[PDB]
RNA sequence: UUGACAUUGUGAAGUACUUAUUCAAUGAAGCGGAGCUCACGUUCUAGCAUUCAAGGUCCCAUUCGGGGCUGAUCCGGGUU
RNA sequence: GCUUGUGACGGCCCGUGAAAAUCCACAGGAAGGAAUAGUUUUCAUGCCAGGUCGUACUGAUAACCGCAGCAGGUCUCCAAG
RNA sequence: GAUGGGGAAGCUCCGUUUCAAAGGCCUGAUUUUAUGCAGGCCACCAUCGAAAGGGAAUCCGGUUAAGAUUCCGGAACCUGG
């Protein structure tokens, strides 16, 4: 537990990459 | 007064058929090709030359020990002295604005 | 108005330590016989503990947790002064200008550090001095 | 290509399980004032360089011939 | 208007010119207020705050580039910062200068 | 000594060209080979590289400015203009 | 007669654009999630110079918001832009000189350049040395916005279409005269072939509509209509009016 | 270049919609509606931003680890 | 001194004066690792192999092209008193 | 200059990343046998085009009626394993 941290990444714009969503809305079929 | 030639089988006056002249052990003058000088590494921020890292051609670079391309500093052989230092001030004091800013 | 003291903490700026933190231990102001220049002796990190989640197992937390300590004597303008502290009483006695210029004594003196440092990395506080700086 | 100047690291390459010959030199050269001289260039060949040992004084190089291994063949001159 | 105030700082007090000095005599704790000129990179910039921070000094932001603040200390080259390490009869370490 | 009357940087091109043509190129020359104080480090050092590269000899810094001259009228013009709509539209 | 000159260049075998020298095509960031609900921050790396074009370019590097990777574009560098310089693109970026904003964000009187005809196609209008477009006023209906074109038309453009604040650089080129064929030559060289330019009254009847007589002279007036066919369209073409 | 006919359907009054056709971009990423709290994470500085994300919660059968939900709101599969 | 190589500089441009293969370093920390033992083949030394095609001579008032053993035409390197 | 496509009665024309389901080396899994199968990596998407451009590595001495930095003796270097 203490050396365990919780540490939240920024999703907005500019800030951390994005993560890997669902994109099947989007696909080249 | 003894004239020499070419000893490769290119005729003309190119960058990579340059020639000295030298004197062998048989006494006579001949022709010697010699190759491109090599250039040394550039900093990556500031376009300067590194300290500590031999000029050699690009492909010789992989017959030579790792002493030879690298100091033993952070960014050792991609940023010279100065540069790493202003990376180190630059990231603590704007970190440190970042916590105040958040207040 | 003076702040290079024994337990301040500062950022170390040239010399095969860049960029690595350290606490200063014992200051020097006014020269010495070597070193014709402001110095202080600190102890700092060369290796940070590396992240650790809930899913290690017991070993592999006990092996990215272990840290490599350094002393070294710098001068004063080649170090970046911080606002934070650091407690130095447990290993004071062990750095000393007789630790240096004796192979034997440094050694001895790093592991009383690692082992100090170690144990203040457990049970977490100053944080940020256990975390690499990004630059 | 290469020269050695440590009589001890001579020795040992004379024994490195791989060199099959060797050869002495005799040169006569003056030194910077006094009378002629003579050096004797003990002369190994490895398998990739030809090492050099460079002896000025006859007292010692004498000493070092028989300190060569019967096993091996010295080219004399 | 600090102009005039800067001429007496030099005919009775200490200062010093220059960045590498400033930042000497702000870890000696023997500095008391310091003058940055307008043009001053703001990483040089950054850092002068920081160690000012630390010192508890107070800092003043010269209206004007190197070229303006080194003509006020009566110098003729240009001049970064100043730091003042002890007034004489001017009273520049009591006003918002 | 003043070696020239009126040309002065124009002598090379000799009695060619016309008066006239000579005499507007020499106004354009002058302030493409000038220096100019540099406002990032105060030092007198920028001069042009391609037309419109200006670059500081000691920080080395470029900022792009006209063919001829570090700073336009008509760019002058457009700072004034942005500087007002800007403080007009964050209050 | 035989073709005349100006056909001869629909081919394109020697009069195609020399662009061996070029940099890259001067174009806007594509327009994708940030730019129209934010602004991404760029770093203008270094300011370069383009062969056969006055103006200057400006190289910004941005960071992919989809992948940990960098991404380099090539910008018209405007009117005190400087290397090192933090730019701004997006809809809330803020009104500065360099910032890229969509035209219907911006109030009346604003200066821009590298403007877009139409939302997306990364740059089409004021990309000269010197020229700017000026906004005469918006529309929120229909999200139209009204601008001044450098030629002196007005034009009506939607609210999305974005640009860069300030005025293309490398401003007064065009005041310098060349006073020689040389300086001309050279011009000419990076761009493509056509230069010199040979008359057509000095030409035979067969190369030009022009050429032929026992005088140098046209013979026939020189407006040519606009229904006229190639091989026609030689001299003054749908001239509404002539003279000084 | 101009008119007629075909491509060529849908609605209203004295121009409106979509599905044909046409134009443009993107290694088809965040579109439309609704729900949480006009907005709803980023602007002194030429630093850094990547390991299905840390943390929280629930399982495996505890071995070095593995798997759901949330973190990161739903609905419609119309890439815009 | 002559020829040539190179270094630091200066002048000129509305002219700013190629591209790719290939090799290297750094940031990163995914994995692998010591007590009766492992890794380093970027340190030294030792072992094996490197296929295919071109290679003579002229290069010109006689070996090339001009009906020819034609005063023409034809790219380039070395240069003594 | 092919392929995917679009023209042309047709020989063939356009086009080179274009309205395309366009591809493979780092391993783990298996000790039935060789490669099917588990996460991840990657999307650049033919090919041809320089004996003066870019480019891994050799020099001296001797030797023929006619060949050599290629043969001989000695002394080196590079690449791959
Ligand atoms: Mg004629
Ligand atoms: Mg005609
Ligand atoms: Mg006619
Ligand atoms: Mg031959
Ligand atoms: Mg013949
Ligand atoms: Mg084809
Ligand atoms: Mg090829
Ligand atoms: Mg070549
Ligand atoms: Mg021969
Ligand atoms: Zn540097
Ligand atoms: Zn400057």
């Amino acid at each position: 537990n203490p050396l365990t941290h919780s540490t939240p990444k920024n999703f907005g714009i500019g800030q951390a990459v994005q993560p890997k969503r669902n994109l099947s809305r989007y696909v080249k079929w | 007064a003894q004239r020499v030639t070419f000893r490769r089988r290119n005729p003309y006056n190119t960058r990579s058929n340059k020639i000295k002249v030298v004197k062998t052990p048989g006494g006579i003058l001949r022709a010697q090709h010699v190759k491109k000088l090599a250039t040394r590494p550039k900093c990556g921020d500031c376009g300067s030359a590194l300290q500590g890292i031999s000029t050699l051609r690009p492909r010789q670079y992989a017959t030579v020990s790792k002493t030879h391309k690298t100091v033993s500093r952070a960014y050792g052989g991609s940023r010279c002295a100065n540069c790493v230092k202003e990376r180190i001030i630059r990231a603590f004091l704007i970190e440190e604005q970042k916590i105040v800013k958040k207040v | 108005a003076k702040f290079l003291k024994a337990g301040k903490v500062a950022v170390v700026v040239r010399g095969r330590y860049a960029g690595k933190k350290v606490v200063i231990v014992k200051p020097h102001d006014e020269g010495s016989k070597s070193h014709p220049f402001g110095h202080a002796l600190v102890a700092g990190i060369e290796r940070y503990p590396l992240k650790v989640t809930k899913k290690h197992g017991a070993k592999k937390v006990a092996k990215r947790t272990k840290i490599k300590p350094f002393i070294k004597v710098v001068n004063y303008n080649h170090l970046l002064p911080t606002r934070y502290t650091l407690d130095v009483e447990a290993f004071k006695s062990v750095v000393s200008t007789e630790t240096f210029e004796q192979p034997s004594q440094r050694e001895e003196a790093k592991k009383v550090v690692k082992k100090a440092f170690e144990e203040r990395h457990q049970a977490g506080k100053n944080q940020w001095f256990f975390s690499k700086l990004r630059f | 290509a290469r020269e050695i100047t440590d009589i001890k690291q001579f020795l040992e390459l004379t024994r490195r399980a791989d060199v099959k010959t060797a050869t002495v030199k005799i040169n006569k050269k003056l030194n910077k004032a006094g009378k002629p001289f003579r050096q004797t260039k003990f002369k190994v060949r490895g398998s990739s360089s030809l090492y050099t040992l460079v002896i000025n004084d006859a007292g010692k190089a004498k000493k070092l011939i028989q300190s060569l291994p019967p096993t091996l063949k010295v080219n004399r001159l | 208007s600090i102009n005039q105030k800067l001429a007496l700082v030099i005919k009775s007090g200490k200062y010093t010119l220059g960045y590498k000095s400033t930042v000497k005599s702000l870890r000696q704790g023997k500095s008391k207020l310091i003058i940055i000129a307008a043009n001053t990179p703001v990483l040089r910039k950054s850092e002068l705050e920081y160690y000012a921070m630390l010192s508890k000094t107070k800092v003043y932001y010269f209206q004007g580039g190197n070229n303006e603040l080194g003509t006020a200390v009566g110098k003729l080259f240009r001049v970064g910062v100043v730091s003042i390490l002890e007034a004489g009869d001017s009273d520049i370490l009591t006003t918002l200068a | 000594a003043k070696r020239t009357k009126k040309v002065g940087i124009t002598g090379k091109y000799g009695v060619r060209y016309g008066s006239s043509l000579r005499r507007q190129v020499k106004k354009l020359e002058i302030q493409q080979h000038a220096r100019y104080d540099c406002s990032f480090c105060g030092k007198k050092t920028v001069k042009r590289g391609a037309a419109g590269i200006w670059t500081c000899s000691c920080c080395k810094k470029t900022v792009a400015g006209g063919a001829y001259t570090v700073s336009t009228a008509a760019a002058a013009t457009v700072r004034s203009t942005i500087r007002r709509l800007r403080e007009m539209v964050e209050a | 007669g035989r073709v005349i000159r100006n056909q001869r260049k629909g081919a394109g075998s020697i009069f195609t654009s020399h662009t061996r020298l070029r940099q890259g095509a001067a174009k806007l960031r594509t327009l994708d999630y940030a730019e129209r609900h934010g602004y991404i921050r760029g770093i203008v790396k270094q300011i370069v110079h383009d062969s056969g074009r006055g103006a200057p370019l400006a190289k910004v590097v941005f960071r992919d918001p989809y992948k940990y990777r960098l991404r380099e574009e090539i910008f018209i560098a405007n009117e005190g832009v400087h290397t090192g310089q933090f730019i701004y693109a997006g809809k809330k970026a803020s009104l500065n000189v360099g910032n890229v904003l969509p035209l219907g964000s911006v109030p009346e009187g604003t200066i821009v350049s590298n403007v877009e005809e139409k939302p997306g196609d990364r740059g089409a209008l004021a990309r000269a040395s010197g020229n700017y477009v000026i906004i005469i006023g918006h529309n929120p209906d229909e999200n139209k916005t009204r601008v001044r074109l450098p030629s002196g038309a007005k034009k009506v453009i939607s609210s999305d279409a974005r640009g860069v604040i300030g005025v293309i650089a490398g401003g007064g080129r065009v005041d310098k005269p060349l006073l020689k064929a040389g300086r001309a030559f050279h011009k000419y060289r990076l761009k493509r072939n056509s230069w010199p330019k040979t008359r057509g009254v000095a030409m035979n009847p067969v190369d030009h509509p022009h050429g032929g007589g026992n005088h140098q002279h046209i013979g026939k007036a020189s407006t040519i209509s606009r229904g006229a066919v190639s091989g026609q369209k030689a001299g003054l073409i749908a001239a509404r009016r002539t003279g000084l």
